[PDB]
């Protein structure tokens, strides 16, 4: 079932080789704090997107309980996002 | 003469097997449910094999051409039921079950 | 023998993380990346054990520890950022 | 305007209904595929059992010969005190994935 | 999903309708339940009003404290009514009402 | 122990665990459920089977020389 | 105490697992093959 | 009141109002409509 | 098994040719929109222009700005080019014409898209120009902020299918395409892909090969996102919804036609609208697209669960 | 009429898209004889192994 | 073979992480550590977890660490439990019993996890949600200077 990653690895190797060939073609002849806040928001919402993936696929087995568990999870992160909003961390 | 029991033949004839081998299949599955030891279920397995290969021989003897193309195309598309429907209807027209 | 290799690799990763926390006491960033290495080693332990024992209690835990590791990264980097501002040095 | 909302909201209803109706057909097709597997499982399992018992006879014949000299031996003694039969373990913690 | 309402420590009082519905528990509220509900709500509203004067927000603090008090008092009253129905608290009136039913 | 399998079936060692735990549910002395505890711990790691196979291989190697 | 694992408070998996025995993800592989009939 | 504060909020925050409305519909359906269909 | 490199070459080389001709097509459509004619002298209709540009760029005798470690600077275009190309190993063109049929293809695409941030960052740092460093730092944040919305839209698409296999997401649209019900989701996905690729109004921005590799990677990302927009919402290789008599046309042609349509929308949007500012890009991506994507996830999941229309 | 000159590079792109998909359908078929199957589960994988063994046997 | 090299590269990368002069190089090797760990997970059949490691570790945490290092200063700096099986597999490989009952309807690593992550163990899921909320709240109060 995991046999479909060998083509991807060979693809990576060959893309490496062709990129090296392309590079070899011409050879033959202060601090800002908002940049940290955006990364923090990305980390949080990337974890949230990670937690969606099992939920979306397995939403047919779980029913009206997993849905509401995910809804409570989203409600908590939405309160967090609202706190993120009113504090001006989303403005530039 | 006797078809080779490979994936194409078995999956193609599964529709008929599920209607003429329920006793033997149920007995074998019940035997496996109690104990999973292979040496204690050889008697039921031989019965299932003998009941399935007889059906496979009968199908090939009755409709040789309507089944050869069906099994070949099943091998071609890797046991895809949706992509093999015209020939499936053709093969199931000769054999009602 | 593959479970032995999988456990040995993660044990070495854990030892490297502890070394980085100990050896690099002067630098703060290494003291965070070493903690993340330790968390990675432990997550690998949990996943390997879950696969070996045929049990789903290690995968759920690895997924739930990813969140803790990420939140620790966030808080630690915020604390470091405010720490550099005050004293002007690391 | 207002007709834009009507057409988008009617599309969101009719299209979701059609998506559900197609998911029903996909589920029926998948169930047919699964039901075609549970009718041929006994013969495959029977062949696997025959092959395994033959190979187990070979393995016991091998182990009986190699250490006939050793006083304390049983030749194919179950390691489980319960007496249940379990498949022989392998040095691979996930063999059927590669 | 499979659920089980059985408790480790058994009920020491007669049990009527072991797994009551939300509407039935709410409909079982007695005078004492309304008294404790109103007491918690009023205490919360008063605390919110008094604590919000110094910042300058009396009404907003009043409403926040009122929401907290309503939630807390309602869950306290629901807890008491459910315990009485399920037999964990003295259900003197519940058995009298549901015996003649 | 939990019984949740990796591939969506019952755990491989769950039946042994349920036999051991059922034994310990009506045995206040744990020296009489040892034979089931050993079975459960052998299903986890296969230590006894691997030891037997290693012994067979070592005996074969000794006979080789 | 003498055999505290025998107490009812310490035996909860013995009463919950039979209730969740038929849940998908915990079934014997041969169980679903016989539920058709 | 309500019909004026709501109007002011919707006018100056159309995207937030739209997202809240569609999310409220998506939460209303499995909370009020699903039990109704469970009777049938 | 020595034929896998043949497949990889057959999927990589035409990709590069298509990227060059996509640059040509952009420069031609942006000209016909502005009531002029693009490059026409070089070829019969300008078709030979990309080859001439490539040869002229190669024959330049360029110098390497080695005023750095010279390792990260040289490998950053390589790092982004590999990641841009590797995402094409899972995209299916017809029923059985996918190089690698992953069962986690959707999340694999999300991962590949999310790791594309490192190339621009390393390029910004390795170049000693401080302003280039700041520009790369801003572009990385924009790409991240819109990657979040792209992931949330992918979740909405995945809910209606129930599997992460890209070749099954297309088969799930045999009844109707997902672009019809989830049309606002399609619009949001297209806009997010516009901002993800640093293109059209969300487009705020060395020598020889490094710039060439960056340019090729960016245009390959454009082609990939145009392919995804039709892979998730326009039915992939599936024919037109009705009138089933033209079925003689191969399924790979319909995928191509829809991808070309989305590329035409890319060029059209670039030609029709001005450029946003950074203080407005981040606000637009954090306050207009995140709430809408989350609300659409909630609405779709609630509607499917309520009527038991789930996969 | 006059707008078709912008569709030539944009049709070359479509030709490239078609050839990328068709290059893996006649090369993969060349050395297998069978088109790639989508949705490989362990049942299909194991059943293919059994097919290979039975064909090798007879 | 594949396991040995994929472990050796990760060990060398971690050693360079804990013993690097320039923190940029340390973070770059810190990325390679997870790049190798993802492949190691893929060798176990946990395709979902490898992809999440790519998404989370070297997609969010590594990017955050890189942001902090770059724009800020770039300043300088066995036989007991499971006895191993000896290489006797010429006969052992033949002794491989396959049960077709568990293959008729096989779950993926994704849906197997999601079957019990949201219903039977949902409290831990909400606790992780609360941890994420704590991180969100603490990011602002520590680092926030408007106007
Ligand atoms: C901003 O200024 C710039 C441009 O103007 C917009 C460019 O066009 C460009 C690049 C333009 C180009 C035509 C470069 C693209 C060249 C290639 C992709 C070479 C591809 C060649 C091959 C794949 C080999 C040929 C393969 C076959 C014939 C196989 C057939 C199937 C750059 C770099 C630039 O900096
Ligand atoms: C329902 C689920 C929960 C919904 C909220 C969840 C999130 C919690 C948010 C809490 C913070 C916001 C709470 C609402 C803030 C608005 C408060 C309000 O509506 O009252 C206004 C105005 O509205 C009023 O008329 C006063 C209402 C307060 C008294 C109402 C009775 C007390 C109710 C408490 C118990 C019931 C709970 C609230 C109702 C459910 C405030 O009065 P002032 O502006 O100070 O008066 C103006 C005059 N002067 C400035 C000069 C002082
Ligand atoms: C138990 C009851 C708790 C409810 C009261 C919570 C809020 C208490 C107020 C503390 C915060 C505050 O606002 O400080 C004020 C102090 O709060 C108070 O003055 C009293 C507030 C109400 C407390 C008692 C009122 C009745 C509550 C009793 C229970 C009913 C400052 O008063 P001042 O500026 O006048 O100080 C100078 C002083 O007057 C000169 O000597
Ligand atoms: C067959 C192919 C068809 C075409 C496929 C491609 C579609 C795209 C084609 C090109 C369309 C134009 C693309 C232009 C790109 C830049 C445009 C961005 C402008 C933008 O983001 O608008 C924002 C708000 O509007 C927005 O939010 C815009 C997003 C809205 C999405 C729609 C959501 C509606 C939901 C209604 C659902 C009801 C039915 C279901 C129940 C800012 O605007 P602002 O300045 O006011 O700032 C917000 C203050 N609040």
């Amino acid at each position: 079932m995991m046999l479909e990653f060998a083509p991807i690895f060979i693809y990576l190797v060959i893309s490496l080789l062709v990129s090296l060939i392309l590079l070899g073609v011409p050879f033959l002849f202060r601090f800002d704090i908002r940049f940290y806040l955006v990364s923090i928001l990305f980390l949080i919402f990337d974890l949230e997107v990670t937690f969606f993936f099992p939920w979306a696929v397995s939403l047919n087995k779980i029913d009206l309980f997993g849905f509401w568990s995910m809804m409570a999870f989203l409600f908590i992160l939405t309160i967090g996002f609202l706190y993120e909003w009113k504090r001006g961390a989303l403005d530039w | 003469g006797n078809p080779i029991p490979t994936s194409a033949v078995l999956t193609a004839s599964a529709k008929h097997i599920g209607m003429r081998c329920m006793p033997e299949n149920v007995a074998f599955l019940k035997c496996k449910k109690n104990d999973p030891n292979p040496e204690k279920c050889l008697d039921k397995g031989r019965d299932v094999t003998r009941c399935v290969l007889g059906l496979l021989k009968d199908l090939h003897q009755k409709c040789q051409k309507e089944m050869d193309d069906y099994v070949g195309c099943m091998y071609y598309y890797t046991n895809e039921f949706d992509l093999c429907r015209k020939e499936q209807e053709a093969f199931e027209k000769v054999c009602p079950l | 023998m593959d479970l032995i290799k999988y456990f040995t690799f993660s044990m070495i990763i854990f030892i490297l993380g502890i070394w980085g926390i100990l050896l690099n006491r002067r630098n703060i960033l290494i003291m965070l990346m070493s903690i993340e290495l330790m968390l990675l080693a432990v997550n690998l332990n949990f996943l390997v054990f879950s696969v070996s024992l045929d049990d789903m209690m290690g995968q759920v835990f690895a997924l739930l520890v990813l969140t803790v590791a990420a939140a620790e990264s966030a808080i630690g980097l915020a604390i470091f950022v405010i720490t550099f501002r005050v004293r002007g040095t690391i | 305007a207002m007709a834009m909302f009507l057409a988008v909201s009617g599309a969101f209803a009719w299209g979701m209904y059609q998506v559900g109706q197609g998911n029903k057909i996909r589920r029926a097709l998948k169930e047919e595929k699964y039901a075609a597997r549970r009718t041929i499982l006994p013969i495959l399992q029977a062949e696997e059992d025959e092959r395994f018992v033959s190979e187990w006879k070979k393995y016991l014949e091998y182990e009986a010969d190699v250490m006939k000299d050793v006083p304390g031996w049983k030749v194919g003694e179950n390691v489980y005190n319960s007496g249940r039969w379990m498949p022989p373990a392998t040095g691979e913690l996930r063999p059927d994935v590669w | 999903m499979n659920t089980d309402i059985t408790a480790l420590e058994k009920a020491q009082y007669p049990v009527v309708d072991r797994n009551p519905a939300f509407t039935k528990v709410v409909g079982n509220f007695s005078t004492l339940d309304y008294l404790r509900f109103s007491t918690i709500t009023g205490i919360s509203v008063t605390v919110g009003y008094l604590s919000g004067i110094k910042p300058g927000i009396k009404g907003p603090s009043m409403v926040t404290g009122g929401l907290i008090g309503l939630m807390g008092g309602f869950m306290y009253a629901y807890q008491n009514s459910a315990g009485r129905l399920m037999g964990f608290f003295p259900n003197d009136g519940e058995v009298a009402s549901y015996q003649k039913r | 122990a939990s019984g949740w399998g990796i591939t969506g079936n019952k755990g491989r060692c769950y039946d042994f665990w349920m036999d051991f735990s059922e034994c310990m549910s009506h045995c206040r002395e744990p020296k009489d459920c040892t034979l089931l505890r050993e079975d459960y711990l052998e299903c986890l790691h296969h230590s006894k089977e691997f030891q037997r196979r290693n012994r067979i291989y070592k005996e074969e190697q000794r006979k080789l020389r | 105490p003498y055999g505290f694992w025998t107490f009812e408070r310490h035996n909860a998996q013995l009463r919950w697992d039979p209730q969740i025995s038929q849940v998908a993800g915990r079934r014997d592989p041969y169980d679903d093959l016989l539920e058709d009939n | 009141p309500v019909m004026e504060k709501l109007r002011m909020f919707v006018a100056q925050e159309p995207v937030v109002a739209a997202s809240c409305l569609i999310g409220g519909v998506g939460l209303f359906l499995p909370a009020v409509v699903r039990p109704i269909l469970d009777s049938l | 098994y020595i034929a896998v490199p043949a497949e990889i070459l057959g999927i990589i080389l035409p990709l590069l040719l298509g990227v060059a001709f996509l640059v040509l097509a952009e420069r031609k459509v942006m000209a016909f929109v502005q009531r002029r004619k693009g490059p026409d002298v070089v070829g019969s209709f300008g078709l030979l222009q990309p080859l001439a540009d490539g040869l002229k760029l190669i024959l330049k005798e360029p110098i390497s700005p080695s005023s750095a470690n010279f390792f990260l600077f040289r490998m950053a275009p390589v790092a982004t080019f590999m990641l841009s190309l590797v995402a094409w190993a899972v995209v299916p063109f017809d029923y059985g014409m996918v190089l690698s049929d992953l069962n986690i293809g959707l999340l694999y695409l999300f991962a590949i898209s999310s790791l594309g941030v490192y190339g621009i960052i390393i390029a910004g740092r390795s170049s000693n120009s401080k302003y280039a460093f700041l520009g790369a730092l801003r572009s990385a944040a924009q790409m991240v902020s819109y990657e979040v919305s792209i992931g949330l839209i992918l979740i909405t698409v995945l809910i209606c299918v129930g599997s992460c296999n890209l070749s099954e997401i297309v088969m799930a649209q045999k009844q109707i395409w997902f672009g019809i019900p989830l049309f606002p989701v399609l619009v949001m996905f297209f806009i997010s892909c516009l901002a993800e690729t640093n293109r059209a109004p969300f487009d705020l921005p060395y020598s020889s090969m490094g710039f060439a590799l960056f340019f090729l990677g960016e245009y390959a990302n454009m082609i990939l996102m145009s392919g995804l927009c039709t892979l998730f919402f326009l039915g992939g290789w599936l024919p037109i919804l009705d009138l089933p008599i033209f079925k003689k046309i191969p399924g790979s042609i319909w995928f191509s036609i829809k991808v070309l349509f989305f590329l035409f929308l890319y060029i059209w949007v670039r030609a029709a609208f001005p450029r946003y500012r950074y203080d407005q890009l981040m606000g637009l991506g954090w306050k207009v697209f995140l709430p809408l994507s989350l609300a659409w996830v909630v609405s779709v999941s609630g509607l499917l669960v309520t009527f038991q229309w789930l996969p | 009429l006059v707008w078709l000159e912008a569709m030539l590079p944009l049709g070359i792109i479509g030709g490239m898209l078609c050839i990328m998909g068709n290059s893996q359908y006649y090369i993969h078929k060349a050395y297998h004889g069978r088109p790639k199957h989508i949705g490989h589960d362990e049942w299909d994988v194991a059943m293919e192994r059994r097919d290979k063994k039975v064909v090798e046997k007879a | 073979m594949i396991l040995s090299v994929l472990s050796s590269l990760a060990l060398v990368s971690g050693l360079m992480v804990v013993r690097a002069k320039n923190p940029v190089h340390s973070v770059l090797f810190f990325i390679l550590v997870f790049c190798d760990t993802s492949g190691l997970l893929l060798l176990l059949g946990l395709d979902f977890f490898a992809m999440i490691f790519l998404v989370v570790y070297i997609g969010a945490i590594a990017v955050l660490f890189l942001f902090v290092v770059m724009m800020f200063h770039i300043q300088i700096a066995l036989d007991n439990e499971s006895i191993p099986l000896l290489p006797t597999q010429r006969n052992t490989t033949s002794l491989r019993y396959t049960v077709y009952a568990g293959k008729v309807r096989s779950w993926t690593n994704l849906e197997t996890l999601g079957n019990l992550l949201y219903t039977y163990y949902f409290v831990w899921f909400l606790v992780s949600s609360l941890i994420l909320l704590v991180a969100m709240i603490g990011a602002i109060v520590l680092t926030m200077h408007r106007t």
